[PDB]
C-alpha cells in the first residue's frame, strides 16, 4: 500500500495520474503536507526539494527534476544553448536567439545589432521574433527598434523568425509539433508514440498574428476558422504522417521525427550531470513538452521546452496510464507507448 | 607553538572527543599511559603535537581537554576508561542532574550554577598555554545541555577571550538515533544564540553518518560507538594540519580565512572518502577518492552543491598522494561535475596533503586505506538542513507544542520567535549567495 | 591550471590550485539576562505556592 | 543514583502496588528476604531506582504502603513479598474511608497525611538526585482517590520542582463496587490535571474485557486484573529500571510524552496477552502492540490521534527489524498521528524479557481518544448530579455542592481541550 500527496491542483495530467493510481486500490492520497509520503505530485514553483529523501524507511519519488528549469525557460535555454560545449553557438536545429534585458534593469543588446545590420545588408530575410516567460506578449517585425522598444515597454528574448515554414495543403496554414517525452529515475528517456500538431486554420501571410502564432487559445479566441479543417486544429500523427506520404512522397518518421529525437536527446543528456538522481537520497522523473518547427526543406527547429505541459484530450488517458507503468510502477511496482531514445549515461 | 583547548559539552561531545584523542593518541604513538616514546624532549616542548597534548615533568602527555555534562553517568566512563590515565580529574566536570532535553533548563536553570566552575577550569588550562590560539567546542544540537550550555559557554568564552577563534563541531539531529522530539527547538536555539559567537562550525548530520555506516561499513543497526569511530576520522583529518607539520591551515585563525568569507555562513560542508569495511578490497586511486568527494552520498549533511555555489573548497589527503595526481583528477572532475563558485570568488582548491595515511582504531569497523581525503567546501547547499529544521520548529510552534516546558524554566516566549526569525534570515542570505 | 604556493616538509606538501580568476554582549549583560530569567522562576513558583497556600 | 519515591494508597493501590514490587523484584533478581540472586549485572546497574540498599547487601524497596484501614496492609505484609517492605512505612489508620473522597480528601485523610510526608520526607533525604514520586491508586474509591490526590498536592507544595507521576485506576459500571466512583473519579480528576505530570489511565473495563474477551476468563477477579496491570506497569518502568538512551527518567519521558501540560493521561498497552508457548515475531508484536484490543484505557485509538507515543520492545531480537516494523506502522496509519509533531513515536529496547516471555513490548500512548474516558465519567457523574442524588454522603463531611459543580466544569473543559487539537 504505498502513499502519495498532491500539491498541484491545477495540474491535468497528474490528476488523471492521481485517480489512476486510487483506481489500482493500492495507493492511497494522503494530505499535501504529510511527509510520510512514497510519491509526490509537487507544485510548480518553489518545490521543497530540499525535505525529500529524509523519511527513514520511504522511497520517496517526486515527478519534477530539480534544475530542469535551465531547459524550460525562454532566457535560460538561450544561455544553456549558447554556453553548453555539447550544444555549442554552432548548433544547428536551434534558430538563432539572444537574450534581451529591459533598459529598466548578461545582456546581448549590442551582439543582436551586428547580426541584424548583416542580414539588412546582405538582403536576406531580416524578420524577427520577440517573447518571454511572462506572456499568456509577443511582436513579430522586420525592424529591430520595434523589437526593442516593445521589450523595454521582464526579460525577453529575439530569435530569428522562421520566414518559410512548411504550410499544410489545403489551408496555405502553419503549424507547431508536440511532442511528450518521459524521463524516469533512472533518466532513460522515453517519447510518446502520439503527437499532436496546432495548426493554424488561417492562411499564411508573409506581409495580424492569427496566421502566425499557432496557439491553440489564440486559434479558438482569434480565429474564424477553428477546427474547419481538424478538430480543434490538432492533426495527429496518423493523419500528418499520410498527407506527408501523398504529398512531399515522405514518412513522417524519416523527414521530421529523427531529428526530434536527436533533439530530444542532446538537450537532456546535455543536462543531464546537473539534474541527475542517480545517486542521490531522492528519485526524480518528470514529464516534458516539446515543440517543434519545421521549415519548407522538412528541417526541424525547436522552439521551447515545457516543464509542465498539457496533453491532448484523446491522448490523455494513454500518455497518464504509461506514466503510471514506466515511471511510478517501475519503483514501486504493484500487485509500449513510448520509444526509448538509448544514450550512454 | 600555539595551543588549542578541546572542550566537550553533553553525551555527545564527551562520547564523540573521547574517540577522537584515541585517535590522537594512535596518531601520535602516545600510550594510554600518557608516555610518547617517540618524544625525546621529557618535560616540554614546542612540536607540533604540543598544540594538543601538554607535558608533565614524568613525560606524561596530557590532552588540552575539558569535558563538562550535565549529568555524570558519560565522563565516569572516561574517569574509568582505557585513557583514564591521560587526564587529571581537574578536566572531568559533572553535575547531578541533566538538562532533560531543555534548551532553557541547560542554559538557564542548570548551566547558571555550573558556568562559573568550567571557566575557572578552563582557566587553568589558558594558563599553560604561552600563545593560545582558541578552542574547539564539541556538542550536539538536539542535547539540553549539547544546546543550551554550549551557548552559555560560547557567550563566556567572547568575553574573557575576546581575541580568540572558536570551532565548533555540531551533531544535527536525526530521528533515527534521536532521543527528544523538542530537538528541533533546542537546535535552533542554541544556533541564535551561537551564531555571533562562532567563527566555524562544522555540522554533522547524524542521518548521513548512520547510512554512510550501513551502506558502506555494512552495518544493519549502527550504534553510537559506529559513529563516533567514522566522525572521530573526519575530525581528525579537519585538526590534521593543527597537530602535524605543514602548510595549510596551520591555525584556527586560517579556517576561517580559508573557508568563512561572510561571517554568518560560516558552516563548511565535509566529505569524506574511502570508507571501507574491514570484514571486506581494491585500494582506490587519487582521482576516484577525490571524485567521491562530490557523492551526496558521501557527505557529512545530505544536500545537493550542484544545486547551490560554492564559496571555499579545501582538499585534505591523508597517505600516498602527489601532487600531480590532484591536479590530474581535478582537471576531470572539472569537466564531467557541476561545480558553481560565487563570482566574488576564484574557481579553486587548497591542497593540503599529509603522508601519513589515516590510522585506525585496530578492531574497529574502518579498513586501513593507503590514501584517503576530507573536503570541506563552503556551498550555500547546506541550507538544506537549515530549511528542514525550520520546517519541523514552525510546525510545532504553530500549536506551542512544548513550549510550557522551556517558559517553566524562565525562558521568555519570545526568544522562540527571535531565533525563528534569525533563521529565516540566514535562509535569505544563503539563498540570495547560492541563487540567481 | 595555475599551481602556487607549494610548501614541501618532511611529513608532506601543500599548494593551491586555481582553475579561474574571480568575476559582543558584555558580562553584565550577560547576568542580567540570566537573573531575569531565575526571577521568572522565582515569580511562576511563588505564584504555585500562593495557589497551593489558598 | 537517581531515585524514585514509590507510594501506594487506597485497597487498589495497594493490592496493585504489592503485585508490581514482586514483579520487578523478580526481573532484578531480589528474593522476598531482599538478597540478591541473579545472574546479570543488568540487573543491579539501576537497582537504585526502586530499591535502597541496606546492611548485609540487602535491598529495600523505596516504598510507602497508605491506607485509612489495616485490613489491605495486613494482606500484604503477610504475602509473598510482604518482609521485603520496610516495616515503619506502613502507614495506615483505622477508620477507613468508606468510598468516599470527602473522608479520604478532607477528613479522615488530613488527620493522616502529615505521618505519611513524615516517611516520606525520610525517604528523600537519603537521595543522592531524587527524579520524583509515581503513585499507584484508584480514583474510584476513598483513600487512594481522595488521601491520594490530597498527598499530590502536599508532595508537590514540599517537592515543587520534582516529577510526579502516578498509575490510576478508573472507575467503570462494569466492575464497580459503589454507585458513587463517578462522583470520586471526576473530583480526583481535576486533582491529577494539575498536580501530576504523568498519568497512566488504567480502566478496569478495559482490563475485565481483556481477561474475558482475550484471556478468555469467564469470571475474572481482581487478581486475575491485576495481573496485567502488574505486567503493564513492568513495562512501562522498564526505561527507568534498565540502562537505556530513550526515556531514562521521569523528566525526560514528560518532555517527550507531554506537549501540553494538562493533556498528560497516557494510555497504556501491552504485548503479547496470551490466554502460550509459542515465539513471537517482531511484527506480530508489533501489531498487537498497536491493538485496541491490547489497549488498558478501554478507548478507541482510531477515534482520536497519537500526540506522543512510547514503544519499549523487551527481549533479544533484530533491533534492524523493530525500527522496520514501527517505521511500518506509522507510515500505513501515518492519518492516526498528528502531523503537527513531527517525529513522535520513540521507541527503546530493552534486552531483558519479562518473566515467562522471551521478548515482549509495552506501548505507552498520549492519544486524543483518551477523551473518551473522560466524557464516560463525566455522563455518569452528570446522571447523578442533576438530582444531587447521593450528596449527602459528601455534603456531610463539609462539602458544598459548588465544589462538585467546579469538578464537573473542569473535567468538561480538559474534554474540549482534547477536542481542539483532534482536528
Ligand atoms: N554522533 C553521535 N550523536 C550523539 C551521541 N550521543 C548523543 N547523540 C545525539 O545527541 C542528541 C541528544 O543530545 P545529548 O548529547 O545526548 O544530550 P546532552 O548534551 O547530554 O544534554 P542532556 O539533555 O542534559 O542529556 C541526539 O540527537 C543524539 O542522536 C554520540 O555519542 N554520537
Ligand atoms: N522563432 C519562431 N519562428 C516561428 N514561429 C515561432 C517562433 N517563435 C514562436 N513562434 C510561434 O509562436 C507560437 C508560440 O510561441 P511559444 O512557444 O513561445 O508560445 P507559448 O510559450 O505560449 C506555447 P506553450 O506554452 O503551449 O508551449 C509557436 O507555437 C509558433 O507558432
Ligand atoms: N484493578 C483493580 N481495581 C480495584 C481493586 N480493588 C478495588 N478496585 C477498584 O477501585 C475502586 C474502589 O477503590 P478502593 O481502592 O477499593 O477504595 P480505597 O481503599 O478507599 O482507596 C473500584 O472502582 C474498584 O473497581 C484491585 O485489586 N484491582
Ligand atoms: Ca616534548
Ligand atoms: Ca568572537
Ligand atoms: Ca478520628
Ligand atoms: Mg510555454
Ligand atoms: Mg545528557
Ligand atoms: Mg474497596
Amino acid at each position: 500500500m504505498y502513499t502519495f500527496v498532491v500539491r498541484d491542483e491545477n495540474s491535468s495530467v497528474y490528476a488523471e495520474v492521481s485517480r489512476l493510481l486510487l483506481a489500482t486500490g493500492q495507493w492511497k492520497r494522503l494530505r499535501k503536507d504529510n511527509p510520510r509520503f512514497n510519491l509526490m505530485l509537487g507544485e510548480r514553483n518553489r518545490l521543497p526539494f530540499g525535505r525529500l529523501g529524509h523519511e527513514p524507511g520511504l522511497v520517496q519519488l517526486v515527478n519534477y527534476y530539480r534544475g530542469a528549469d535551465k531547459l524550460c525557460r525562454k532566457a535560460s535555454l538561450v544561455k544553456l544553448i549558447k554556453t553548453s560545449p555539447e550544444l555549442s553557438e554552432s548548433c544547428t536545429w536551434f534558430p538563432e536567439s539572444y537574450v534581451i534585458y529591459p533598459t529598466n534593469l548578461t545582456d546581448e543588446r549590442e551582439v543582436f545589432l551586428a547580426a541584424y545590420n548583416r542580414r539588412r545588408e546582405g538582403r536576406e530575410g531580416n524578420v524577427w521574433i520577440a517573447k518571454s516567460s511572462a506572456g499568456a506578449g509577443i511582436l513579430i517585425s522586420s525592424e529591430a527598434s520595434e523589437l526593442l522598444d516593445f521589450i523595454d515597454e521582464q526579460v525577453h528574448v529575439i530569435q530569428k523568425y522562421l520566414e518559410k515554414p512548411l504550410l499544410l495543403e489545403p489551408g496555405h496554414r502553419k503549424f507547431d509539433i508536440r511532442s511528450w517525452v518521459l524521463v524516469d529515475h533512472l533518466y532513460n528517456i522515453y517519447l510518446y508514440r502520439e503527437g499532436v500538431l496546432r495548426t493554424s486554420s488561417e492562411p499564411y501571410n508573409s506581409a495580424d498574428k492569427t496566421c502566425h502564432l499557432t496557439n491553440h487559445c489564440i486559434q479558438k479566441e482569434y480565429s474564424k476558422n477553428y477546427g474547419r479543417y481538424e478538430e480543434g486544429n490538432e492533426m495527429f500523427f496518423e493523419e500528418f504522417n499520410q498527407y506527408l506520404m501523398d504529398a512531399l512522397n515522405t514518412t513522417l518518421e524519416n523527414s521530421i521525427l529523427l531529428q526530434i529525437k536527436h533533439i530530444i536527446r542532446s538537450c537532456l543528456m546535455c543536462i543531464e550531470p546537473a539534474i541527475s538522481t542517480k545517486h542521490l537520497h531522492y528519485q526524480s522523473f518528470q514529464l516534458f513538452g516539446f515543440d517543434f518547427m519545421v521549415d519548407e526543406e522538412l528541417k526541424v527547429w525547436l522552439i521551447e521546452v515545457n516543464g509542465a505541459p498539457a496533453c491532448a484530450q484523446k491522448l490523455y488517458a494513454e500518455l497518464c496510464q504509461g506514466i503510471v507503468d514506466v515511471a511510478i510502477s517501475s519503483v514501486f511496482p504493484l500487485a509500449s507507448i513510448f520509444i526509448k531514445l538509448h544514450h550512454h549515461h | 607553538m600555539r595551543e588549542c583547548i578541546s572542550i566537550h559539552v553533553g553525551q555527545a561531545g564527551v562520547q564523540i572527543g573521547n574517540a577522537c584523542w584515541e585517535l590522537y593518541c594512535l596518531e601520535h604513538g602516545i600510550q594510554p599511559d600518557g608516555q610518547m616514546p617517540s618524544d625525546k624532549t621529557i618535560g616540554g616542548g614546542d612540536d607540533s603535537f604540543n598544540t594538543f597534548f601538554s607535558e608533565t615533568g614524568a613525560g606524561k602527555h596530557v590532552p588540552r581537554a575539558v569535558f563538562v555534562d550535565l549529568e555524570p553517568t558519560v565522563i565516569d566512563e572516561v574517569r574509568t576508561g582505557t585513557y583514564r590515565q591521560l587526564f587529571h580529574p581537574e578536566q572531568l566536570i559533572t553535575g547531578k542532574e541533566d538538562a532533560a532535553n531543555n534548551y532553557a533548563r541547560g542554559h538557564y536553570t542548570i548551566g547558571k550554577e555550573i558556568i562559573d566552575l568550567v571557566l575557572d577550569r578552563i582557566r587553568k588550562l589558558a594558563d599553560q598555554c604561552t600563545g593560545l590560539q582558541g578552542f574547539l567546542v564539541f556538542h550536539s544540537f538536539g542535547g539540553g545541555t549539547g544546546s543550551g550550555f554550549t551557548s552559555l559557554l560560547m557567550e563566556r568564552l567572547s568575553v574573557d577571550y575576546g581575541k580568540k577563534s572558536k570551532l565548533e563541531f555540531s551533531i544535527y539531529p536525526a530521528p533515527q538515533v534521536s532521543t527528544a522530539v523538542v530537538e528541533p527547538y533546542n537546535s535552533i536555539l542554541t544556533t541564535h544564540t551561537t551564531l555571533e559567537h562562532s567563527d566555524c562550525a562544522f555540522m554533522v548530520d547524524n542521518e548521513a553518518i548512520y547510512d554512510i555506516c550501513r551502506r558502506n561499513l555494512d552495518i544493519e543497526r549502527p550504534t553510537y560507538t559506529n559513529l563516533n569511530r567514522l566522525i572521530s576520522q573526519i575530525v581528525s583529518s579537519i585538526t590534521a594540519s593543527l597537530r602535524f607539520d605543514g602548510a595549510l591551515n596551520v591555525d584556527l585563525t586560517e579556517f576561517q580565512t580559508n573557508l568563512v568569507p561572510y561571517p554568518r555562513i560560516h558552516f563548511p560542508l565535509a566529505t569524506y572518502a574511502p570508507v571501507i569495511s574491514a570484514e571486506k578490497h581494491e585500494q582506490l586511486s587519487v582521482a576516484e577518492i577525490t571524485n567521491a568527494c562530490f557523492e551526496p552520498a558521501n557527505q557529512m549533511v545530505k544536500c545537493d552543491p550542484r544545486h547551490g555555489k560554492y564559496m571555499a573548497c579545501c582538499l585534505l589527503y591523508r597517505g600516498d598522494v602527489v601532487p600531480k595526481d590532484v591536479n590530474a583528477a581535478i582537471a576531470t572532475i572539472k569537466t564531467k561535475r557541476s561545480i558553481q563558485f560565487v563570482d566574488w570568488c576564484p574557481t579553486g582548491f587548497k591542497v593540503g596533503i599529509n603522508y601519513q595515511p589515516p590510522t585506525v582504531v585496530p578492531g574497529g569497523d574502518l579498513a586501513k586505506v593507503q590514501r584517503a581525503v576530507c573536503m570541506l567546501s563552503n556551498t550555500t547547499a547546506i541550507a538544506e538542513a537549515w530549511a528542514r529544521l525550520d520546517h519541523k520548529f514552525d510546525l510545532m510552534y504553530a500549536k506551542r507544542a512544548f513550549v510550557h516546558w522551556y517558559v517553566g524554566e524562565g525562558m521568555e516566549e519570545g526568544e522562540f520567535s527571535e531565533a525563528r526569525e534569525d533563521m529565516a534570515a540566514l535562509e535569505k542570505d544563503y539563498e540570495e549567495v547560492g541563487v540567481d | 591550471m595555475e599551481v602556487i604556493e607549494l610548501n614541501k616538509c618532511t611529513s608532506g606538501q601543500s599548494f593551491e590550485v586555481i582553475l579561474k580568476p574571480p568575476s559582543d554582549p558584555s558580562l553584565e549583560e550577560i547576568q542580567k539576562k540570566l537573573e531575569a530569567a531565575e526571577e521568572r522562576r522565582k515569580y511562576q513558583e511563588a505564584e504555585l505556592l500562593k495557589h497551593l497556600a489558598e | 543514583m537517581r531515585e524514585i519515591v514509590h507510594i501506594q494508597a487506597g485497597q487498589c493501590g495497594n493490592q496493585i502496588g504489592a503485585k508490581f514490587w514482586e514483579v520487578i523484584s523478580d526481573e532484578h533478581g531480589i528474593d522476598p528476604t531482599g538478597s540478591y540472586h541473579g545472574d546479570s549485572d543488568l540487573q543491579l546497574e539501576r537497582i537504585n531506582v526502586y530499591y535502597n540498599e541496606a546492611t548485609g547487601n540487602k535491598y529495600v524497596p523505596r516504598a510507602i504502603l497508605v491506607d485509612l484501614e489495616p485490613g489491605t496492609m495486613d494482606s500484604v505484609r503477610s504475602g509473598p513479598f510482604g518482609q521485603i517492605f520496610r516495616p515503619d512505612n506502613f502507614v495506615f489508620g483505622q477508620s477507613g474511608a468508606g468510598n468516599n473522597w470527602a473522608k479520604g480528601h478532607y477528613t479522615e485523610g488530613a488527620e493522616l497525611v502529615d505521618s505519611v510526608l513524615d516517611v516520606v520526607r525520610k525517604e528523600s533525604e537519603s537521595c543522592d538526585c531524587l527524579q520524583g514520586f509515581q503513585l499507584t491508586h484508584s480514583l474510584g474509591g476513598g483513600t487512594g482517590s481522595g488521601m491520594g490526590t490530597l498527598l499530590i498536592s502536599k508532595i508537590r507544595e514540599e517537592y515543587p520542582d520534582r516529577i510526579m507521576n502516578t498509575f490510576s485506576v478508573m472507575p467503570s459500571p462494569k466492575v464497580s463496587d459503589t454507585v458513587v466512583e463517578p462522583y470520586n473519579a471526576t473530583l480526583s480528576v481535576h486533582q491529577l490535571v494539575e498536580n501530576t505530570d504523568e498519568t497512566y489511565c488504567i480502566d478496569n473495563e478495559a482490563l475485565y474485557d481483556i481477561c474475558f474477551r482475550t484471556l478468555k476468563l469467564t469470571t475474572p477477579t481482581y487478581g486475575d486484573l491485576n495481573h496485567l496491570v502488574s505486567a503493564t506497569m513492568s513495562g512501562v518502568t522498564t526505561c527507568l529500571r534498565f540502562p537505556g538512551q530513550l526515556n531514562a527518567d521521569l523528566r525526560k519521558l514528560a518532555v517527550n510524552m507531554v506537549p501540553f501540560p494538562r493533556l498528560h493521561f497516557f494510555m497504556p498497552g501491552f504485548a503479547p496477552l496470551t490466554s502460550q508457548y509459542r515465539a513471537l515475531t517482531v511484527p506480530e508484536l508489533t501489531q498487537q502492540m498497536f491493538d485496541s484490543k491490547n489497549m488498558m484505557a478501554a478507548c478507541d485509538p482510531r477515534h482520536g490521534r497519537y500526540l506522543t507515543v512510547a514503544a519499549i520492545f523487551r527481549g533479544r531480537m533484530s533491533m534492524k527489524e523493530v525500527d522496520e516494523q514501527m517505521l511500518n506502522v506509522q507510515n500505513k496509519n501515518s492519518s492516526y498521528f498528528v502531523e503537527w509533531i513531527p517525529n513522535n513515536v520513540k521507541t527503546a529496547v530493552c534486552d531483558i524479557p519479562p518473566r515467562g516471555l522471551k521478548m515482549s513490548a509495552t506501548f505507552i500512548g498520549n492519544s486524543t481518544a483518551i477523551q473518551e474516558l473522560f466524557k464516560r465519567i463525566s455522563e455518569q457523574f452528570t446522571a447523578m448530579f442533576r438530582r444531587k442524588a447521593f450528596l449527602h454522603w459528601y455534603t456531610g463531611e463539609g462539602m458544598d455542592e459548588m465544589e462538585f459543580t467546579e469538578a464537573e466544569s473542569n473535567m468538561n473543559d480538559l474534554v474540549s481541550e482534547y477536542q481542539q487539537y483532534q482536528d
